[PDB]
């Protein structure tokens, strides 16, 4: 009943604008310091919508049009090489306490991903190896994961604002000063105390 | 277990004599043994931090005090002359210590001493703006930290060097 | 002294950077056997009457419990060190060439745990995907190769023999020649 | 930050050119100009197929305008579409092949380029205070930003846990980092 999004669904959503929909999940990682919400929709678009396109393209004889819905196709896999790039890296970065976070709600399909299959490898690839390193007199009060290890919980590093929302002081819930807002400029903050824009994608990021 | 570095316990093992409030007991490392387990009130009292770093201040066991580089004689007439000063590598642990330990010391007068320092960074700067030549001109004026971003400082510029052009 | 050994770690892998002789698992072995040698030091009065609770063992169980902290995490280093830049070869190959040389079990852990970006890459069943070659716009499947003096000889690719340095040059296939590129290889296809 | 993270993007943007692939893009058709994004006259010009002209702020009169127009600019200034410092990289490089003019164009971005950064370490010059909340995109260009992206706010962070730290943290009379 609720048909007719700009997903797939009753329309073509245009190559170029498949394009748009997943910017900027992987240019909020860039200049942001902790994992962003990650939507395993797309393993439904991505894997589907551009082999559609191959199949086309499998029907791949020409010099110019073999190629050129391919140029794309390279072009659309050097963030999606790029994407995950990083989330792998980011939480194998923060194995250390991600665990208490997604145990809050085992967040929903928005947050992580099928992110989770890496938490059994986690502790798995931490405990084997260990076991020669140092296993005599192995651990003896923080025995398990333990409380001290952490990569990145600092929320501070300065992010800049893609002004792209409500030009004038749209004040927002947030604890440091948030005056002076603008749809070109911005007063330039950390990821803490707006961490409510981006999950309203309200506001954006540069 | 920290905001690390390479040398996680060159962190806590610069030295320091702060006086005792108080008797000794059998330090151990030292001429203790069964020789002394009690001395005076202030001695040289030699204190790698790693021991004493959170073992209350405000009890009385040990002093407020500080190395003389750490004291004003330097440092608060080095927020005066915050202009051309050098610390070349001389006491490296000098944008760090003071992020830990001079609070701890209980004077509740140096933490603000030091900032004044770096606050100059955003007009210090200025200078550092680019890459003219060899890997090793005057690179021996630095702190453990700042020579890190700046090495990045150059890095950001030096490939932004080629974001031009096939250079 | 008491571990700051790695100021002697730094040494190893100066070489070995991207003119890789060979590496070691070496130099570990007092900073290994001392460890819990002084855990017998650590625990002489562990939970001991010798002072029946008093301060007296509060200012060394720094020495207790620093001695461990500085070892773990430098014991990290020892594999986290060396996953860094092996994982970055590991990403410029899969598994196709591994080093040209409990870590294996770490490295067959970690292949096990890459298996979840395989899953979603490529499709949603899965593709090892390429990631690191072939920018090759894929032309006709059967010319030969070329290389920059690479050195390693992992080749197992589908080829009759094609001896992996500078002229590694045979009638290899596409199905060969997927392998390596900035490793001592592609001045030239 | 990157020299190919304009260029991921930058030339996704679309002109009408001279010279069917699905997309807004119509075919193709001689004589006849085609809106295309600017990663395929990469696939002509180079490939010797066809021409290309630039969009209109690409001129010595507009933008021999805006070299008195900016000193308004206490704060920021006039940007044809934001993009000058990555099409002009590849059209200059290619478009000269038959195309006028391609000198007071390489001498302006370059008069305009360096100095907008000129002014940069200025205002940046300016910042006293931990002064977070206060800064300046307000009529910002694209290809700039970067340049200093790495290099202060992976410093503010060592700083401002004595800079930002003051409205939300306390210690006694003295300041607290």
């Amino acid at each position: 009943g609720l048909e007719d999004e700009d997903d797939d669904d009753m329309e073509q959503i245009t190559a170029q604008k498949v394009l748009e929909i997943i910017e900027t999940a992987w240019i909020n990682e860039m200049c942001a310091p902790e994992i962003l919400p990650s939507q395993t929709d797309m393993l439904e678009l991505m894997v589907s919508q551009v082999a559609h396109m191959e199949e086309q393209m499998r029907d791949d004889k020409n010099d110019f049009r073999a190629v050129v819905h391919s140029m794309e196709l390279e072009r659309v896999r050097y963030i999606m090489a790029s994407y995950l790039r990083c989330r792998l890296q980011k939480i194998e970065t923060f194995t250390q306490h991600i665990l208490n976070q997604e145990e809050s709600r085992e967040p929903d399909d928005k947050r992580l991903s099928p992110e989770t299959k890496f938490a059994q490898e986690f502790a798995s690839n931490v405990d084997e190896y260990f076991h020669k390193v140092a296993t005599q007199y192995m651990p003896n009060q923080q025995r398990g994961e333990a409380e001290q290890r952490i990569v990145t919980p600092n929320l501070m590093s300065h992010v800049f604002l893609k002004a792209n929302v409500a030009v004038p002081a749209v004040i927002v819930g947030v604890d440091d000063e948030e005056v002076d807002m603008a749809a070109g400029s911005q007063h330039i903050i950390p990821y803490q105390l707006v961490a409510d824009l981006i999950q309203n994608n309200q506001a954006q990021l540069i | 277990p920290n905001y690390y570095s390479i040398e996680d316990i060159f962190v806590t093992q610069e030295k320091v004599e702060c006086r005792v409030n108080t008797k000794l007991q059998r330090m151990g490392f030292l001429d203790s043994g069964a020789e002394s387990d009690d001395l005076e009130p202030g001695r040289t009292v030699n204190l790698p931090l790693w021991y004493i770093k959170e073992l209350k201040v405000n009890n009385a066991y040990f002093t407020v005090a500080v190395p003389d580089i750490y004291r004003n004689v330097h440092k608060a007439v080095c927020e005066a002359e915050t202009t051309h000063i050098e610390l070349g590598r001389l006491h490296p642990y000098f944008y760090e210590f003071g992020r830990y330990l001079t609070p701890y010391d209980r004077n509740h007068v140096i933490g603000r001493i030091i900032f004044e320092t770096l606050r100059q960074r955003v007009r210090h700067l200025l200078d550092i703006s680019k890459s003219d030549g060899q890997a090793a001109k005057a690179e021996h004026r630095l702190d453990n930290i700042e020579a890190k971003l700046h090495e990045a400082g150059v890095r950001t510029n030096s490939q932004y060097i080629e974001w031009l052009q096939m250079t | 002294m008491f571990g700051e050994k790695a100021f002697d770690l730094l040494k190893e892998l100066e070489r070995s950077s991207q003119t890789i002789p060979a590496f070691d698992d070496d130099g570990v072995r007092q900073v290994l056997e001392e460890i819990k040698a002084i855990f017998e030091e650590n625990v002489a009065q562990a939970s001991s009457y010798n002072a029946s609770g008093d301060r007296s063992l509060w200012p060394l169980l720094n020495f207790r419990h620093a001695a461990l902290q500085r070892n773990k995490r430098c014991l990290l280093a020892y594999l986290y060190e060396r996953c860094r830049r092996i994982k970055a070869l590991r990403w410029e190959f899969g598994p196709i060439i591994p080093g040209d040389i409990p870590e294996v079990t770490f490295f067959n852990n970690y292949s096990k745990s890459l298996a979840a970006y395989m899953c979603s890459a490529g499709y949603n069943q899965g593709l090892p995907i390429d990631l690191t070659n072939n920018l090759r716009p894929p032309k006709s499947l059967y010319i030969e190769v070329r290389c920059m003096e690479d050195y390693g000889k992992f080749e197992l690719d589908d080829g009759e023999v094609i001896h992996l340095k500078k002229n590694s040059q045979h009638y290899l296939p596409r199905a060969q020649v997927e392998s390596l590129v900035r490793q001592g290889i592609l001045h030239h296809i | 930050m990157d020299p190919s993270i304009i260029e991921f993007i930058g030339e996704k943007c679309m002109i009408s050119i001279i010279p069917l692939i699905y997309g807004p893009v119509g075919p193709f058709r001689a004589g006849f100009p085609v809106f295309v994004p600017l990663w395929m006259a990469t696939h002509l010009r180079k490939q010797q197929k066809c021409r290309i002209v630039p969009p209109e702020w690409m001129d010595m009169d507009i933008l021999e305008e805006i070299k008195e127009e900016e000193k308004r600019s206490k704060f920021f200034t006039k940007m044809p579409c934001e993009h000058y410092m990555v099409v002009a990289q590849l059209v200059m490089s290619t478009a000269p092949d038959d195309v006028p003019r391609c000198e007071e164009l390489r001498t302006v971005i370059k008069d305009i380029f360096d100095i907008r950064e000129s002014k940069l370490r200025t205002s940046i010059d300016a910042f006293i205070k931990g002064e977070g909340t206060y800064a300046k995109l307000d009529n910002l260009t694209l290809l700039e930003i970067h340049s200093v992206r790495p290099i202060l706010p992976y410093s503010l962070d060592h700083i401002a846990r004595y800079q930002r730290t003051a409205t939300a943290s306390q210690r006694d009379t003295s300041m607290l980092s």
